[PDB]
């Protein structure tokens, strides 16, 4: 017998133990996160160390059948998800050692807190202290000083512990096998040994940075846009030509603009479409929005919710029986077992919220079938892209016209539409070069392009000149400004967030061609299209059997990630923007600062 | 006056394993099976070589009931002309199967908190089985080229697994208890006869 059918034999036995115990660890974590009590908090513990032991031994046992003896792709997949080392290539004094850099960045970030100059009593925290401040203040000075305390008291603490994660990260990525830990990262797009749909781990650097010129002038005409109006609001603070300064952009970071929409809002007179009110008229509860959901995506062609999921899922808070972990959840558990977890409130917000988390499930109830490890999203900025369009289609006029809740004579004005495209701009756009740039700004210093002596000084000539955003006083190199950021300082990657974004947008603009849509993107609604529901379920049935390219490529019709949909939605707010600066100066110069 | 004890067989507190899968031989009796085929009760009731409706109006020598438990999507393996693991390694319809195959959700009887591990199935074998065979033995399974002795214990496995039914798990991982009814014809005088043809 050859190596190949004794790796399928061994993973049919991988499979029918490891859906078992995933299931009861699944089962421990679900009565904690919905029942808060010191004993579940022991069966999640329990129960997450046995998952985990196993996956250690099997990895161990997998480790036997080498992938240079496998043919079948399927096979070659889930050794692959195996026999990864991540951590325990390195010695356990280093491993030891870096969990502990680790769990201390993580503290020291989650209790960072500042205090009053003036009063050493007066404290906030991070949450919800500092960031009501910078989503909320009207003040240069009290802005300035809650960006600047953060990245202080909190940066200065992590700068130390960040260039030894550095080291200890790298050192990780090379034993198994990597250039550096951004190279390991970027593992995630890898595709190799599928001919016409392989794709390098560098590609996905260059693919990133080509997609990213064609967005900077949307993004420049938004910023001179946004620039114009803080003007406005801040007189003598911003020059003309220049960049932002960081610590007005409606969050610590600028990572979103977001809260910026009260000063920048095209037409303040239109209030937006919010159905909360006609849902409170109408009485509808958590039950009514998500069987409003279940009939959107039956419209399309796909299957109801299961039976177990109306029976087991937490779709209310509990309020006084238990406590529960209020963040909207989809849980996969294994075993045809899929739920929901949502302390759903009757809002419009909590209505999209619940096609979001619904298409979570329909994904994960299309790739059940799926082998075990094969049971994901084709790369890590699938699932949110799959969730992101539902809220697309839920929220436009045409949908909330179609449930009863806008009056069948309603009409959407031009300027009603550009609040909407600037609103959303605000969150999708503005995100785009800061999630870039951070990413870069990593990657070079992973690879050991930006020596230690100039990281603060790289990330601020960055900062300016992709993002357009510059540090409101000088920043020396006992600062670790990136680390004061939750996914920096907590070590996930973030080009994610970049990807999944243009994603969403491609699998729009395919779904809605499908649906033979008319008008702008923006304003198209899938539902009762059965043509782009099946579209949607041929990529959504892969799971991760195969490349990401070509899951893409069903959805699609390509292969490459791609931003001209984005745009394209954007394409109404786009023209009218580039009216709106005629009188403006349009880009920036690097050379300007608030403290020159 | 010796009605065919079905009772007995589809009311059965106890099911067998599928790999050790349960027979009854059913005979010289009377059977309404127009009572069971008209039940809400059961999910599955196929028939093949045979017409559902008109099984009152026909005689067989002789009649056999087996009966086991699986999985909820391995109702579709107890059929003719199947593969996968429950068709080729624990219980085999031939192609040319006269009778009915009957099935219902026991997720309310064989599940459990915590799961039900009772049940087992065969997980790996040499080979497929020929129809209505039945293999209960417990060899050590080997797949690679290396013995399966007291030392040597890789790419070697035990042949049998344990379902586990948790009350949570979706439909197609439910338990269903299954009934195969063979409706055998002999060149003999028949023992078992619908309503219809009670005079023998
Ligand atoms: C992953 O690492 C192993 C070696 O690391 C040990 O085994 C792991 C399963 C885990 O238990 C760690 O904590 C251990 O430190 C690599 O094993 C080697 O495999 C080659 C074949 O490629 C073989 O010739 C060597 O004998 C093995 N070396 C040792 C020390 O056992 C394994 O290849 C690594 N996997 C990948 C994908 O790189
Ligand atoms: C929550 O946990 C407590 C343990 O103190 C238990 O008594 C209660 O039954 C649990 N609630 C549910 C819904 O399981
Ligand atoms: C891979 O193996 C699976 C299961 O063993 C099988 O269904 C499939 O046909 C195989 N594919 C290839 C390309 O060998
Ligand atoms: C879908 O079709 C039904 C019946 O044809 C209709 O009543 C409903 O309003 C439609 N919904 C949408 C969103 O088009
Ligand atoms: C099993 O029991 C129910 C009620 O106890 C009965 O109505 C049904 O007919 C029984 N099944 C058979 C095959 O006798
Ligand atoms: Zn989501």
């Amino acid at each position: 017998s050859t190596i190949e059918e004794q790796a399928k034999t061994f993973l049919d036995k991988f499979n029918h133990e490891a859906e078992d115990l995933f299931y009861q660890s699944s089962l421990a974590s679900w009565n904690y996160n919905t029942n808060i009590t010191e004993e579940n908090v022991q069966n999640m513990n329990n129960a997450g160390d046995k998952w985990s032991a196993f996956l250690k031994e099997q990895s161990t046992l997998a480790q036997m059948y080498p992938l240079q003896e496998i043919q079948n792709l399927t096979v070659k997949l889930q050794l692959q998800a195996l026999q990864q080392n991540g951590s325990s290539v390195l010695s356990e004094d280093k491993s030891k050692r870096l969990n502990t850099i680790l769990n201390t960045m993580s503290t020291i970030y989650s209790t960072g807190k500042v205090c009053n100059p003036d009063n050493p009593q007066e404290c906030l925290l991070l949450e919800p202290g500092l960031n009501e401040i910078m989503a909320n203040s009207l003040d240069y000075n009290e802005r300035l000083w809650a960006w600047e305390s953060w990245r202080s008291e909190v940066g200065k603490q992590l700068r130390p512990l960040y260039e030894e994660y550095v080291v200890l990260k790298n050192e990780m990525a090379r034993a198994n096998h990597y250039e550096d830990y951004g190279d390991y990262w970027r593992g995630d797009y890898e595709v190799n040994g599928v001919d016409g749909y392989d794709y390098s781990r560098g590609q996905l650097i260059e693919d990133v940075e080509h997609t990213f010129e064609e967005i900077k002038p949307l993004y420049e005409h938004l910023h001179a846009y946004v620039r114009a109006k803080l003007m406005n609001a801040y007189p003598s603070y911003i020059s003309p030509i220049g960049c932002l300064p960081a610590h007005l952009l409606g969050d610590m970071w600028g990572r979103f603009w977001t809260n910026l929409y009260s000063l920048t809002v095209p037409f303040g007179q239109k209030p937006n479409i919010d159905v909360t009110d006609a849902m409170v008229d109408q009485a509808w509860d958590a039950q009514r929005i998500f069987k409003e959901a279940e009939k959107f995506f039956v419209s399309v062609g796909l299957p109801n919710m299961t039976q177990g999921f109306w029976e087991n899922s937490m779709l209310t808070d509990p309020g006084n029986v238990q406590k529960a972990v209020c963040h909207p959840t989809a849980w996969d558990l294994g075993k045809g077992d899929f739920r929901i977890l949502m302390c759903t409130k009757v809002t419009m917000d909590d209505f999209l919220t619940a096609h979001h988390e619904m298409g979570h499930i329909q994904y994960d109830m299309a790739y059940a079938a799926q082998p075990f490890l094969l049971r994901n999203g084709a790369n890590e900025g699938f699932h949110e892209a799959v969730g992101e369009i539902m809220s697309l289609s839920a929220a436009t006029p045409k949908h909330l016209k179609s449930i009863g809740l806008l009056s069948p004579d309603f009409q959407e004005d031009n300027e009603t539409e550009i609040n909407f495209l600037l609103k959303q701009a605000l969150t999708i756009v503005g995100t785009l070069p800061f999630t870039y740039m951070l990413e870069k700004w990593r990657w070079m210093v992973f690879k050991g392009e930006i020596p230690k002596d100039q990281w603060m000084k790289k990330w601020w000539e960055m900062k300016r000149e992709i993002v357009g955003v510059v540090e409101p006083v000088p920043h020396d190199e006992t600062y670790c400004d990136p680390a004061s950021l939750f996914h920096v300082s907590n070590d996930y990657s973030f080009i994610r967030y970049y990807t999944r974004t243009l994603y969403q947008f491609q699998f729009q603009e395919a779904l809605c061609q499908a649906a033979k849509h008319e008008g702008p993107l923006h304003k198209c609604d899938i539902s009762n299209s059965t043509e782009a529901g099946q579209k949607l379920f041929n990529m959504l049935r892969l799971g991760k059997s195969e490349p990401w390219t070509l899951a893409l490529e069903n959805v699609v019709g390509a292969k490459n990630m791609n931003v001209r949909p984005l745009l394209n939605y954007f394409e109404p707010l786009f023209t009218w923007l580039k009216d709106q600066n005629k009188n403006s100066f349009v880009g920036w110069s690097t050379d300007w600062s608030p403290y020159a | 006056t010796n009605l065919c004890p079905f009772g007995e067989v589809f009311n059965a507190t106890r099911f067998a394993s599928v790999y050790a899968w349960n027979r009854k031989r059913i005979s010289n009796c009377v059977a309404d099976y127009s009572v069971l085929y008209n039940s809400a009760s059961f999910s599955t009731f196929k028939c093949y070589g045979v017409s559902p409706t008109k099984l009152n109006d026909l005689c067989f020598t002789n009649v056999y009931a087996d009966s086991f438990v699986i999985r909820g999507d391995e109702v579709r393996q107890i059929a003719p002309g199947q593969t996968g693991k429950i068709a080729d390694y624990n219980y085999k319809l031939p192609d040319d199967f006269t009778g009915c195959v009957i099935a219902w959700n026991s997720n309310n009887l064989d599940s459990k908190v915590g799961g039900n591990y009772n049940y087992l199935y065969r997980l790996f074998r040499k080979s497929n089985l020929k129809p209505f065979e039945r293999d209960i033995s417990t060899e050590i399974y080997q797949a690679g080229s290396t013995p399966c002795n007291g030392v040597e214990r890789f790419n070697c496995y035990f042949p049998l697994q344990s379902y586990g039914f948790q009350p949570t798990n979706g439909v197609g991982y439910q338990p269903y208890r299954v009934v195969v009814l063979s409706f055998e014809l002999l060149h003999a005088p028949a023992t078992v006869c619908g309503p219809k043809k009670s005079e023998n």
